[PDB]
């Protein structure tokens, strides 16, 4: 059960959800495995943030182990879209999605903690049917894998054949090694 | 309490006032200060106006 | 789940949910598959927001992989009843029944990120029974076919034997090239 | 989730549902399969409306695929009886049942969107045992399917035996097709 | 989900939902199968409502298929208890215990809908078990078959034997029929 | 769904929920199979209304078809203890354990309704493992049934030596036949 | 369904849940099977409870039919550890964890039902893996009766030995035998 | 289910929740398998804390047989980046990963009941697919078991040799043997 | 599928299975569980191989986990109406049923190979029903634990009342320990 | 299916089953899991083969992935017991039974192919039940690990310390390995 939180304010005291308790500090949760309903939820709560206050900063705490390609680009796009930076943090793991999500935050401020995973591979998909139909599907998939490499490779900096190579496979990465890459820009060990 | 020691009053690792500590009492109001009084309710101008405070 | 938000207001504050918040600016979330159910519940912000303000606009967000053509008409016909225009954004995904609802909306008020997958295809069914009723079911579902090809062009522009061709088989577009068939006015990838 | 929206009154602000907010303005929703759970809901709902100003016409909007006619007949029955009337508005499909009810307003406040799809076969059923009580069930069907032949006549204004010669097989009609045939009166395509 | 409606009052306004606000005004609703938490529920509201009031009658509702005979026995023992008369309308479908909870209504005050369908037949049953046992329960339902024909010949008018030659296999009646036997005493059709 | 209630006293206006609101009245309800989590709640309401009011009466009402030994005689021990005293009244049936706390009311306050069915037989049981372990078990059941045989003589008024005879079988037993048993003290059957 | 009740005090009327109210009373439910989750919703009662008057008597209902040890153990630990006197009443069952927790109560002030039953036996568990494995968890198991034992026979008074031997297998106990054996100190019959 | 309690101030009544209530007093319970969903929770509690007073010790009750590493270490992460001292208590159980964070809080803070047991051991995993891919998850377990050795012996003090060849294999530890070994620094038995 | 095995014969040649053709040897293979379709083919094999030879000792091998008590009990008896001693050797293991008829051989003909368990326990069982039916299914069982044992010793020539305690609970015994218990006579090492 | 090789023997052209005709060429194939069904069947052709000649040697084949201990044992053991030397060979893989069935054969005729692999390990088991009960199935099985240690050290000649450590996880060795482990005698490459 989520617990209970009140708030001490002029007008009185309301009692609010520790997770929306959090909202008002702009502090935004991405833990389980992306899809449209959990992506709608995040990209209504950045819209939020950003008409309360246009400049702060927005903070983005991602545990996920991946999921839905098409639901992530929502998040992608709207954190592009918005004028407040995103801070992503890196928090347990973050995967091939979350990844993504995590080099795309503002630059100087994609941060991770120091025991923390994470891996990108290569897109994945299928399906079953006519030959013409599959070709069809083959060749979106595969726009798809350059289309989110050529992006990953503006926010890291690398070459768009080194992301190639490393994509190919799972790559496991640790904080340290997400630094190099340029995913990351910082390692959070501890406050101040 | 909550605002001089430890803000826990349940737990194992709290101070459950069981040891028949009459000092307790006289030592924490002591310690009072205009923001204690207005977490009790008292608004800010009925404090502004009484400027001396003894505790018993 | 949920989180909860609130409102300023000159006499005091009202807590309200994320989703239910935005409703009030005049945004509609049309997520996930499309069915009766929230179908319906779409129809009714439609009418209630009109009924605030018959000359504002209405935003409605898609993301949705398909879903009911029956249930989705109820949508369509609710967006071209009432006065207000109807302005469509595509975030991430849209699929045949949701291509339509983002094409039906107001010109000029047809958006998508660019990061945006766009699917169309021609409707799919079936029937298992006598064949004097597969007949029957046969030609509704043709009928229905031929009706959304020619909405389909009235929006979009191009003609009825591009959009036959075209949609005679699963046709994967983006951002730009939905531009180009007439699905959408703009992108939008910065504010301002 | 179903949003909550807020009605600014003489009296003050009071939040209400989306559906219950619309319940207000004399209009009840018919979604989903016909049950005697939510045909109940739909005669506590009219009688209701009924004392509140029995002179003012309900709207009861039909989405619904069909249903039991037992708890179909309990709501017909109940739109007869109370004196104002009820005017019935087709979004996106009336099945068997979902078509009995539409034709089954008053005369002149019937209603079909253009997209609309409208769909009337006879009564299904079935029954396992012995022949004697089988006997007794295909009599009591058959007493059904010419009893709602007869209504259905009665309001569309066409000859019994049309009824019963177009009942026998799944029979679709569109909107325009429909006001011929008597089941609505008038199409809403644009307001005003 | 189930609409709240509100009840302007000299102390104020008061929101209550549908099924509640009907309540205060002496109307109980028997839906679906009956057990024993549904008819604990159903006496519990009669007797509520005669204490608030016991020389006004009681309306129940009817739109029930059958169920539990001992759930049936307890609402049947509180209507003939209590002193305000209940009366019984049948809305779609009254079978076994419905019909024998329709005909124990207060004699004047049964209704019946002009296509309203009510079903009488014999208690089902049936054990496993040794044949001791089998006698035990056989001679049991012997008896509530006996006891609940008694009943329904004194509350419909017929003769023993009739009910007895009636009861044996399932036995459609419409509205008017049930006029002839005793089950129902008038039909309600409009409101004058 | 569970209904609202209004309380009109000279403290203000409380809405409380049917089951909630016969609990002021000194009415608790035992439906269903007796479980742990069920009796437990029962319990607890014993308690306190002897908190309020340990002199007047607590009313229970049995309809179940039995459960746990354990469960009910944990109830059984409560009512026995607090001073007031339990009036059991049977609607509907009352087996094995519902007969228990039947007749286990105060001497003078059991009633049972004209129509309500009374049944009583020996415990159940069983156990699969190792022989010495059966034996444990076999001995243990065998206690329990010499103790409510015992309980049931003391409360009935009968010789332990026909409880045991009658009991050793399924024995219904109507309303007229519980009262020549003990079992009863009256029959209620209509407000006097 | 949990009743509610009101509470009377000088800011006027509070609700409260069955439960909860007996909670403002020292009174802890230990209902159904003993795990993780329910265990620590007794722990958070009693260091609550400890905070309001470290020198009342903390009241604990046990009836359950037994669980994990290691679950049981927390609540143990924090018995002994709070300084209020924990008094445990048995009503229904008490199985080895349910018998355990009952004698770790306060000395005199362990009471039990005349008709509730005391179960008592040794560990139970298992394990699938390599032979060396099986010897660590052999050993852990086995370490644990004895831990337990010897704590039985400290609250029981009875010698290691006897306990060693009756918990060899199911042993199960009255109220009257087990104040012999020491898990009890009283029984509770009638009030006052 | 779960009890609410009240607090009683000078500002006047405020309805908690027995977790709620707790939490005011920097307690967040850790009770089953660990995953991401519970440990968001968790973090966002510590946040939350944090932001009231980031000069009071945070008190962390662990009571959970393990579960994902990933979930697991986002709280240690979390743990040691806040400024205030997590203090660890352990209740009942403590496996693998509940070690982990039980020695990982605050020197001379961590605290352990008498009767709890502590379990160690290696990482579990698994990984199906081609032979170049079991390698990358092969390696990467390596790095998860190497690098949580390494902090086991910071916190503990032991050597890294010892914790590989006690960690080889399950464990088991009582209170007084954790202390040795380090994992805790004090035990708990009675207040003061 | 069984290997064929030409021995030439009068004719000249015949193909048996590798089964029929040990069977001329007064060979029988007692393999998987036991029941009583099994059981008869062996009574069959033994019955035959007297009638062929009343002199000749018949080998037996008992390899298989035990089974039904009853099933066993066949065999037994058979043994010693038979005027052929039976030979016992058990290969790989012996369980309960396979214990009881090994001791069951001829003294001075039973033998156990070098590597071989040996475990015997009470019999295993379980009854479902009434009190009075457990009592009789228990006292049945517990017969036959009395008589088995009667039987073991014996043969095994030990006291009754070490065969009961032994038998308490399971007890595994190697090839020379079963020589000492008196099961068998001697090992089988290599022939001559 | 089987194919039916023919062999012109006395009686003249006779086709019998693969299987079949390499046992007179005293050849015994071992493949799949062992049980006590095919374990039996393996005891069945071994002593068939000693009775035509009890000093030819026969050719055995295993390749399994292992399974019962116990049915292994008899195998082991009846190899020991005849005169003739089982020449063992490993056709693709050795497992745990395997491997053990393996180096039973005579010194000096133990083989493997080019490309096979043996595989070592302690045993498996598990047991669930009493504390009891688990230490004597603990036992059990810990006495057959290190049983099976000596004798499979005493053919390989390895030291029973440097086995048991190699046996405490799953130990593959190839072909030129298990040469030098002692294991086998040599390879066989191609035919003389």
């Amino acid at each position: 059960l989520v617990p209970m939180v009140i708030e001490q304010t002029s007008r009185g005291e309301r009692s609010f959800d520790i997770y929306s308790r959090l909202l008002k500090e702009r502090v935004i949760f991405l833990t389980g495995q992306v899809e449209d309903h959990m992506a709608n939820l995040i990209v209504a709560q950045m819209l939020f943030l950003e008409a309360e206050n246009p400049e702060k900063d927005i903070y983005l705490y991602i545990n996920s182990p991946g999921g839905v390609i098409t639901a992530g680009m929502s998040i992608y796009d709207t954190m592009q879209f918005i004028k407040p930076d995103v801070s992503t943090i890196c928090m347990g793991q973050a995967a091939s999605m979350g990844a993504f999500l995590l080099t795309a935050g503002a630059k100087g401020k994609r941060f991770c903690l120091p025991n923390s995973r994470v891996m990108i591979h290569q897109p994945l998909g299928g399906y079953q049917g006519q030959a013409t139909d599959i070709e069809i599907h083959a060749r979106e998939i595969l726009k798809v894998k350059g289309r989110m490499n050529e992006l990953m490779a503006l926010h890291t900096g690398q070459s768009l054949e080194q992301i190639e190579r490393d994509t190919e496979r799972d790559r496991f990465l640790s904080a340290p090694e997400a630094v190099e890459y340029g995913l990351v820009d910082s390692i959070l060990t501890h406050r101040n | 309490s909550h605002r001089v020691e430890t803000g826990s009053g349940i737990g194992f690792g709290a101070t459950v006032k069981a040891k028949s500590d009459k000092a307790s009492e006289g030592e924490l109001l002591a310690q009072v200060e205009p923001e204690d009084l207005i977490k009790f309710g008292l608004i800010p101008e009925f404090i502004g106006r009484l400027p001396v405070v003894a505790t018993l």
